[PDB]
RNA sequence: GAUGUCGGCUCAUCACAUCCUGGGGCUGAAGUAGGUCCCAAGGGUAUGGCUGUUCGCCAUUUAAAGUGGUACGCGAGCUGGGUUUAGAACGUCGUGAGACAGUUCGGUCCCUAUCUGCCGUGGGCGCUGGAGAACUGAGGGGGGCUGCUCCUAGUACGAGAGGACCGGAGUGGACGCAUCACUGGUGUUCGGGUUGUCAUGCCAAUGGCACUGCCCGGUAGCUAAAUGCGGAAGAGAUAAGUGCUGAAAGCAUCUAAGCACGAAACUUGCCCCGAGAUGAGUUCUCCCUGACCCUUUAAGGGUCCUGAAGGAACGUUGAAGACGACGACGUUGAUAGGCCGGGUGUGUAAGCGCAGCGAUGCGUUGAGCUAACCGGUACUAAUGAACCGUGAGGCUUAACCU
RNA sequence: AAUUCCUUGUCGGGUAAGUUCCGACCUGCACGAAUGGCGUAAUGAUGGCCAGGCUGUCUCCACCCGAGACUCAGUGAAAUU
RNA sequence: CACAGGUGGUCAGGUAGAGAAUACCAAGGCGCUUGAGAGAACUCGGGUGAAGGAACUAGGCAAAAUGGUGCCGUAACUUC
RNA sequence: AGCGUCGAGUCGGCCUGCGCGGAAGAU
RNA sequence: AGGACCGAACCGACUAAUGUUGAAAAAUUAGCGGAUGACUUGUGGCUGGGGGUGAAAGGCCAAUCAAACCGGGAGAUAGCU
């Protein structure tokens, strides 16, 4: 559930440490971003020394929310906070090598394999 | 909002036509002392369905 | 919207309607029978009963938790002592109404409460 | 009210074991990840119950890899495959929302022994 | 074709072998007893009237009692009429059991839904509200305006106010047939369905399907 | 907002 | 002898000179993507930074972010940032008081709705004996949006790059209707922790107050952020357009005689209201089968007897409700309260015993308490009655039976 | 610039995006030295801009507690015409 | 006006508290001259609220938030 | 005119009466 | 010691909401400023209308102020309604 002006963390090392939505792509009036859902975001913070700087406006996709999903049974699966994998303006594929924290198996897609191969856990 | 014109009796008797008061349509007797009463409720002595509930 | 809710507000907040409730109560096991409005009457019902339920069984904790919620001893002397035994046998229907009119100063309507074995 | 009982008692599993707030449990849910299908495990301290027949659930907080996950399971859903208590807890509250603002020695739970 | 009356039970979840769950309604639909068949000659169109459930003796009144006496039937609570299609045929007397949904894959249901009362505009017509700071003065879940200042001079016909809302007849359409459980005469539909536990339903085979 | 003589506010087109 | 203005918010409504979706002609139209013109108003038709701004520029979206009318729609619906009172200052003008299509700081927005209009809900009478139900449908309203992926197919086309038409599935955004099974919110009517103080003689245990004193959880109900469903398919007649046959005019020609197509536009099909539809409709069932007297002697009045079906009234009440109205019951009774059992929530009550100098811990004990929940129970309250409502229901003309 | 019409002057900083703000340039329509010029610590219910925390200000409202609104009994206005 | 307004001096209990603040009480005084019901929209005064956190707005208006004592520690600038 | 053939009219210009298109707006 | 600091009484009135036929012809609630001084307050006295007083707003001078109120000139005058 991330509209605009919400606060992420990164779970990647691209360099970034935190970002801030700016657009929820997908559709006209679209309002909210869960798990998997592909957001416009621009860097707030960064390492001294990273692939990404400060200002940057890229693509990211959410993988950990405190909303969290539901499963066809009805059960949830909550997290204590909002992060998102820094994506390519136009490819949308991962800029890091490596992604910190579990993620869901919302994010079991084509698209991103390489995020569900990288990933410590998926529950 | 005021009103623009004086309204007319006719109106003020058609308006006040819903206002008139209904009466009892049938009082209660009682059994053991006979006096009228409404229905569910005491008798003025305080009987009610043949029982002296209260005193007076 | 109300659905499947109970307790009358009476125009009082919760607290105004506990103590009143709570004075009604020692009231009416003192005198075995009051007179008050209507809608009274049927909120003490669900008051005045369940304390002859609890008095029905006598213990310090059940004395305690009548003191606690009358805050009167000889009311809760009263209800174990006499109110109890003579409902030991009866089940549920300790009080009755009987409606009595209108008042006076107001168009109240009014009725007695009192108890059923009086 | 009788037929929703009928309906719901039929459906119930008979071998939930008992656990309460504040033991540590394991419970093990049916991934069916692709065309296989395997058990994962999720161990944490149980923090909420709720006991409401069919419908009851229980949520178990876990620190997976530096972060905090909460996971409400439904008791008698069919992905769960079983519950194992692996330790028991003492504390003196049904639900233990004061849990997720503590972490290391302040998240720790008494054992209750006896 | 036609349809069956049933009583809202509740709602309930139902636990598949792979793990999803899904929320149904219970509805209980016992034998609806026909009363009367009405033709293209004496009456113009051709519909069954139904009955189901009881009523007491001493409150069904004598007009009603000679209807049913005439039917052949037991007396119910309420009678209810369904259009037949072409080449369906009912007999006075026969009883329609909850069997009838045994091969139907999505059903509409008919009812009455909770009433809400007089209702305002925000929660009627999903309204906005006005803001709550910034000077506002009494003016917060008020409609705002309804109207123009001339041309029309007046209020169009059909303008979204305040006004009772629920208690009218909604129908569903499209909802999944779970279970048809003749043995306890039980209807069990994917979804929720209009109206509060014991109204009465009316459960018909989709016509969008 | 100026008030004018009978408690009426000045709104008069200019 | 007064028609409140710019912008913003809420709520809209109409036109088509159409932004998207829809259907076609031409193309300097290979395909994809375009340009122009014609038809088409059913639906839809962004969020932010700056600025009082409309506008505009910029950032990022979308199928699209249309153009206008409606007192440049809308202040007896809100705001008051701008422009227009009184204060003060800068630049400039004047000797000055003072003044600038100049900037800057600050600066009271009243009205209980009579009529029309609109949103809901009732009373009266009528519909031609009265009453209880179920319907038909003249008419009216609601809804109609669209993205992406896959198959056909890397096929048609194309030197390559690139890349289809038609057709068929899946999954989304926005909107709308329901509902509380799940996930949550609330839950001053349930349980507990705790601070200060007062009181019940005192210890213990409780209660009052301090925002529910502060909090921690939480039943039912309501509810969204939660989950079910929907936009249709089909039919008829057509717009632009495309045709067959065919003369006027031996040819030609979509047309003048005929025939076949053709769009989210129209009428249906989907949902809801609906016989005050005074053109007041249809079907089923139930009830009333006395006597006498006057007359201005007829659709007349009066008296005695009779009071049916049904309704109204009263009481207990509802997931019905502002009040009416609507629904379930009234002893041959589960309508409400209480009571019993369970469930839920809270969390191991009080008393007693033991350990410790004590705070405190342990056992009895998952104890005690437990609202609106579930299944039962006639203990309490739903009284016998009385009231309204009548006694076979007009004339004429036809068709049958007699 | 409390002074600049052109003007949202030009460059830089801050923001994804800044007609406001800050630092400069000087092309000062129309600053300027007691109707004082330029600085200035502290002070200000003073004007403008930014940041952390905070939140129903908002996305987008929901529920609850009270006082009216609603019904009953009593008393009983006003503008306007 | 039997009107949420204004009006000088004097007295100064207990517990907690720095205190004449504040909360609860004592002596003393009072419940404020219409009541009774129900628990619609809407208005007023409040409590709570998932995820986000100024995206609202002319403007963080209003709300929310901080808040005591003791100790450690505290920058540019400065008229010290 | 049609494809030498063909077997009754044909080709236009002028003046005129009445007609058609050009012709889209907001309750 | 301080026209020193925080903060009650006391003195003011910066913001918002309510009210605006009000409880009130300027108030209530929640916040807000000063609070040993150029402070505040009780009683009595003085300054009178082209005059008074004014840390200056054309502010105040009995709910009235770019010339108070009362009586008179006076039935001013009104090419206006
Ligand atoms: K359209
Ligand atoms: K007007
Ligand atoms: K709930
Ligand atoms: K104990
Ligand atoms: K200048
Ligand atoms: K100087
Ligand atoms: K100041
Ligand atoms: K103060
Ligand atoms: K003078
Ligand atoms: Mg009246
Ligand atoms: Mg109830
Ligand atoms: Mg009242
Ligand atoms: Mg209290
Ligand atoms: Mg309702
Ligand atoms: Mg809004
Ligand atoms: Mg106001
Ligand atoms: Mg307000
Ligand atoms: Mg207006
Ligand atoms: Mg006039
Ligand atoms: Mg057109
Ligand atoms: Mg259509
Ligand atoms: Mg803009
Ligand atoms: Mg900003
Ligand atoms: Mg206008
Ligand atoms: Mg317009
Ligand atoms: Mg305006
Ligand atoms: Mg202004
Ligand atoms: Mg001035
Ligand atoms: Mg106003
Ligand atoms: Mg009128
Ligand atoms: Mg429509
Ligand atoms: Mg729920
Ligand atoms: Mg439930
Ligand atoms: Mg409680
Ligand atoms: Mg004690
Ligand atoms: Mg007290
Ligand atoms: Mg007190
Ligand atoms: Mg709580
Ligand atoms: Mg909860
Ligand atoms: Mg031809
Ligand atoms: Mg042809
Ligand atoms: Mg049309
Ligand atoms: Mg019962
Ligand atoms: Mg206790
Ligand atoms: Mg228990
Ligand atoms: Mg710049
Ligand atoms: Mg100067
Ligand atoms: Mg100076
Ligand atoms: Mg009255
Ligand atoms: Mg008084
Ligand atoms: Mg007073
Ligand atoms: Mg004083
Ligand atoms: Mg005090
Ligand atoms: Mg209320
Ligand atoms: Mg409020
Ligand atoms: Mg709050
Ligand atoms: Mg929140
Ligand atoms: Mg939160
Ligand atoms: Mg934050
Ligand atoms: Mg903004
Ligand atoms: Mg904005
Ligand atoms: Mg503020
Ligand atoms: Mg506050
Ligand atoms: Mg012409
Ligand atoms: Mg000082
Ligand atoms: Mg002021
Ligand atoms: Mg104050
Ligand atoms: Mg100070
Ligand atoms: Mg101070
Ligand atoms: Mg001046
Ligand atoms: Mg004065
Ligand atoms: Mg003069
Ligand atoms: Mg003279
Ligand atoms: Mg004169």
């Amino acid at each position: 559930m991330i509209q605009e002006q919400t606060m992420l963390n990164v779970a990647d090392n691209s360099g970034a440490r935190r970002v801030m939505c700016i657009k929820v792509l997908g559709g006209s009036h679209r309002r909210y971003a869960g798990v998997g859902d592909i957001i416009k975001i621009t860097i707030k913070e960064a390492i001294p020394r990273g692939k990404v700087k400060k200002g940057d406006v890229l693509k990211a996709v959410v993988v950990r929310t405190k909303k969290g999903v539901r499963r066809p049974d009805g059960s949830v699966i909550r997290f204590d906070g909002n992060a998102c994998v820094l994506l390519n303006n136009n490819s949308e594929q991962p800029i890091g090598t490596r992604i910190f924290g579990p993620v869901t198996r919302e994010l079991r897609s084509e698209k991103f394999m390489k995020i569900i191969s990288l990933a410590p856990e998926v529950l | 909002a005021v009103q623009q014109n004086k309204p007319t009796r006719s109106k003020r008797g058609m308006r006040r036509s819903h206002d008139a008061l209904t009466a009892v349509t049938s009082l209660s007797v009682d059994k053991t002392s006979g006096e009228k009463h409404l229905r569910h409720h005491i008798t003025a002595d305080g009987y009610y369905r043949g029982r002296k509930v209260i005193a007076k | 919207m109300r659905h499947r809710k109970s307790g009358r507000q009476l125009n009082r907040n919760s607290s105004h309607r506990q103590a009143m409730f709570r004075n009604m109560a020692g009231s009416l096991v003192r005198h075995e029978i009051i007179k008050t409005t209507l809608p009274k009457a049927k909120e003490l019902r669900r008051v005045v009963e369940p304390l002859i339920t609890l008095a029905k069984t006598d213990s310090v904790a059940n004395r305690r938790l009548a003191f606690a919620r009358t805050r009167d001893n000889e009311i809760v002397a009263k209800l174990f002592n006499e109110l109890g035994p003579r409902f030991a046998s009866r089940a549920g229907g300790y009080t009755r109404i009987l409606k009595c009119g209108f008042r006076a100063g107001d168009n109240a309507p009014m009725a007695y409460i009192e108890l059923v074995d009086r | 009210s009788n037929i929703i009982k009928q309906l719901e008692q039929e459906q119930m599993k008979q071998d939930v074991p008992s656990f309460r707030p504040g033991d540590t449990v394991e419970v093990k849910v049916w991934v069916v990840e692709g065309s296989k299908k395997r058990l994962q495990a999720f161990e944490g301290v149980v923090i909420a119950i709720r006991n409401r027949g069919l419908h009851s659930a229980f949520t178990v907080r876990k620190i997976s890899n530096g972060e905090g996950v909460e996971r409400v399971f439904q008791t008698h859903s069919p992905v769960v495959d079983s519950i194992s208590v692996k330790r028991r807890g003492a504390v003196r509250k049904a639900k233990l929302y004061y849990l997720r603002e503590r972490t290391g020695k302040a998240a720790r739970i008494k054992e209750r022994l006896n | 074709m036609i349809g069956l009356v049933g009583k809202k039970v509740g709602m309930t979840r139902i636990f598949t072998e792979d793990g999803v769950s899904i929320p149904v309604t219970v509805i209980e639909v016992e034998a609806n007893r026909v009363t009367q068949v009405k033709d293209l000659a004496n009456d113009g169109y051709r519909a069954i009237q139904v009955t189901t459930g009881a009523k007491k003796a001493n409150r069904v009144t004598k007009p009603e009692a000679g209807h049913f006496a005439k039917a052949g039937v037991e007396a119910g609570r309420g009678l209810w009429e369904f259009r037949l299609a072409e080449g369906e045929e009912f007999t006075v007397g026969q009883s329609i059991s909850v069997e009838l949904f045994a091969d139907v894959k999505k059903v509409d249901v008919t009812g009455t839904s909770k009433g809400k009362g007089f209702a305002g505009t925000v929660k009627r017509w999903n309204f906005r509200t006005q803001d709550a700071t910034h000077g506002n003065s009494l003016s917060h879940r008020v409609p705002g305006s309804i109207g123009q200042n001339q041309t029309p001079g007046k209020v169009f016909k059909g303008k979204k106010m305040a006004g009772q809302m629920g208690n009218e007849r909604v129908t569903v359409q499209s909802l999944d047939v779970v279970r048809v459980d003749a043995e306890r005469n039980l209807l069990l539909v994917k979804g929720a369905v209009p109206g509060a536990t014991g109204s009465d339903l009316i459960v018909k085979p989709a016509v969008k399907a | 907002m100026k008030i004018l003589h009978s408690a009426i506010y000045a709104t008069g087109i200019d």
